[PDB]
C-alpha cells in the first residue's frame, strides 16, 4: 500500500502524514492503514482550503489560481498538519483576536465570516453514526462539522455547507477515484477492517 | 551498623530479578524497558583510568 | 519548548501568523504585512533549496 | 546514522534508538585533528 | 517581648514555608502565570476554576508595562502563587508568618514572644482560640 500512497499523493501531503503520525511515536510499518488515513485527511483538508480567497467583504471569490496582488489574504488558516504547540498557539491567537470560544479538541480550520472553527472528518462507515460520534465527543460545540464518505454523501450541522458545490464535487471525485483504485488494488477492505483500531495506538517496546 | 563493600556485592542480575518480580502482571513493553538497565549493567565494562 | 517542527519552519510559520493577526487587528498595515509574507516566502524557498 | 526516532522528544524513543543502534553493522563517528 | 528561657520541644513537622501562597500547586499555578504573562503560549489548558480567573484579571492590571524581564515576572508570580512545604522542627507557631521567622522565634532553650506586622486573618486567630 505504501507504494501507491507514496505515488498518488503529492510529497507535501505524504510528508505531513509521516510528520503527524510520527509526532505520537507510531511506527509506519506496524501501523500502515493509519498512514493512508492520515494522508487522506490531510489531502481533503488542503483541498477544502485551497482555491478559496477572501475579498473586502465575505462570500469567497473563487479563482483557478491566485492572482499576484495585495489580496494575499487566505480564507482558511489550515490548523491541520501543524505541530501541537503551534496548533494551539494559532488557536489561542485566533481566540484572543476574535474573542471566540476555545474548543476542547483540536479543530481543523477557522473561518472568519461565520467566525468559528471547522472540524473536517473522513470515515469509512457511512455518515449518520460517525457524525453523532463526533458530535457527542465534541460537547457544547460551536465548531461546524463537515464529514465526508468514500461513497459520495456528506452531512453537517444546521444543514450548513460553507462553500460551493463544485469544490464538493471535486472532493467527491478525488475520493471516488481513490475508492475505485482501491477496489482494483484490493486494499479497500484492509483499510475498512481497522477503523475500530484507529481510535487508539498501543505502545510497542 | 554499616556494610562493607556494599556496591561490589550487589549483582545486577538480582536487580533484574527484583525488577521482573515488581513488574509482574504488567504490559510487556514496561517490563522490557525496566529490565534493560540491569541487562546493560550485567555486561558493563570499566575503563581502567588515566594511565 | 516542545514540538516536532524544525527551527526555521516554526519561526517562519509563527511570524506568518503574527503578521496575519496584526494585519487583521493591529499596527501592521498592508505594506509591512506584504513585506513580512514575501520575506517569509523567501526563507521557506531558501530552506527547501 | 539513521536512528532519528529520538527527534520525537520522548525518552522512550531515544531508548528505542539506543537499542536499535546495536543491531547495526557499522556505526559512524567523527574525530577531530590538527 | 520578654524572652522566656524554657525547654523547647521542637517537633519535626511539614510546614508551609511560603507566606503568600494562593493554595495552588506548582503545575496548577504555572498555567495562571502563563495566562497572565504569556497568553498565546498556554496551549490546551483551560483555566476552569474561578479563583484562578479572578487572580488572572487582578494580576494582569498590575504588570501592564513592567520592563524588568518576563522571565522575572513569571518567577515573581511563581513565588507569590506557588505553594511550598518543608519538614522543619517546629514548636508552637505553624503559621505562614511565624515560620519565616522561625530562626528568631524558636531556639533550643529560649522562646521569643513575637507578633509580625501584617494584619492577621481571623480564621487563624479563631483556630488558635
Amino acid at each position: 500500500m505504501e507504494d501507491f500512497v507514496r505515488q498518488c499523493f503529492n510529497p507535501m501531503i505524504v510528508e505531513l502524514a509521516e510528520k503527524a503520525m510520527k509526532e505520537y511515536g507510531e511506527d509506519l510499518k506496524i501501523e500502515t492503514n493509519k498512514f493512508a488515513a492520515i494522508c487522506t485527511h490531510l489531502e481533503v483538508c488542503f483541498m477544502y482550503s485551497d482555491f478559496h480567497f477572501i475579498n473586502e467583504r465575505g462570500e469567497s471569490i473563487i479563482v483557478e489560481s491566485g492572482d499576484p496582488n495585495a489580496l494575499l489574504k487566505h480564507r482558511f488558516e489550515i490548523i491541520e498538519g501543524r505541530d501541537r504547540t503551534m496548533a494551539w498557539t494559532v488557536v489561542n491567537s485566533i481566540c484572543n483576536t476574535t474573542g471566540a470560544e476555545k474548543p476542547k479538541f483540536l479543530p481543523d480550520l477557522y473561518d472568519y465570516k461565520e467566525n468559528r472553527f471547522i472540524e473536517i472528518g473522513v470515515t469509512r462507515r457511512e455518515v449518520h453514526i460517525y457524525y453523532l460520534e463526533k458530535a457527542n465527543k465534541i460537547k457544547s460545540e460551536k465548531t461546524h462539522i463537515h464529514i465526508f464518505s468514500f461513497t459520495g454523501e456528506e452531512m453537517a450541522t444546521k444543514a450548513d455547507y460553507t462553500l460551493d458545490e463544485e469544490s464538493r464535487a471535486r472532493i467527491k471525485t478525488r475520493l471516488f477515484t481513490i475508492r475505485q483504485e482501491m477496489a482494483s488494488r484490493g486494499l479497500w477492505d484492509s483499510f475498512r477492517q481497522s477503523e475500530r483500531g484507529e481510535e487508539t495506538i498501543e505502545e510497542r517496546f | 551498623g554499616d556494610n562493607t563493600k556494599w556496591n561490589e556485592n550487589q549483582n545486577p542480575r538480582m536487580f533484574l530479578a527484583m525488577i521482573t518480580y515488581i513488574t509482574r502482571n504488567q504490559p510487556e513493553w514496561f517490563r522490557n524497558v525496566l529490565s534493560i538497565a540491569p541487562i546493560m549493567f550485567s555486561n558493563k565494562m570499566a575503563r581502567l583510568g588515566k594511565g | 519548548p516542545v514540538g516536532i517542527s524544525s527551527m526555521v519552519e516554526a519561526m517562519v510559520s509563527r511570524a506568518r501568523i503574527d503578521a496575519r493577526i496584526d494585519f487583521e487587528s493591529g499596527r501592521i498595515k498592508k505594506e509591512e504585512f506584504a513585506e513580512i509574507m514575501k520575506i517569509c516566502s523567501t526563507i521557506e524557498e531558501l530552506r527547501r533549496q | 546514522n539513521g536512528l532519528t526516532a529520538n527527534e520525537s522528544g520522548r525518552l522512550i524513543d531515544f531508548l528505542k534508538d539506543v537499542m536499535e543502534s546495536m543491531d547495526k553493522e557499522e556505526m559512524e563517528i567523527t574525530t577531530h585533528f590538527q | 517581648g520578654p524572652v522566656h528561657f524554657r525547654n523547647q520541644v521542637k517537633i519535626r513537622r511539614r510546614v508551609d514555608i511560603n507566606p503568600g501562597h494562593a493554595d495552588l500547586s506548582a503545575k496548577e499555578a504555572q498555567d495562571v502565570i502563563m495566562e497572565v504573562v504569556f497568553p498565546n503560549e498556554v496551549g490546551a489548558r483551560i483555566l476552569t476554576s474561578e479563583s484562578q480567573l479572578t487572580i488572572t484579571k487582578e494580576k494582569k492590571e498590575e504588570l501592564q508595562d513592567c520592563k524588568i524581564s518576563p522571565l522575572m515576572v513569571a518567577y515573581m508570580l511563581e513565588r507569590e502563587l506557588v505553594r511550598k512545604t518543608r519538614f522543619l522542627p517546629v514548636a508552637g507557631g505553624t503559621s505562614s508568618v511565624y515560620i519565616e521567622v522561625l530562626h528568631l522565634t524558636q531556639g533550643t532553650c529560649w522562646e521569643q514572644m513575637y507578633t509580625p506586622g501584617g494584619e492577621v486573618r481571623n480564621d487563624d486567630v479563631d483556630q488558635s482560640l
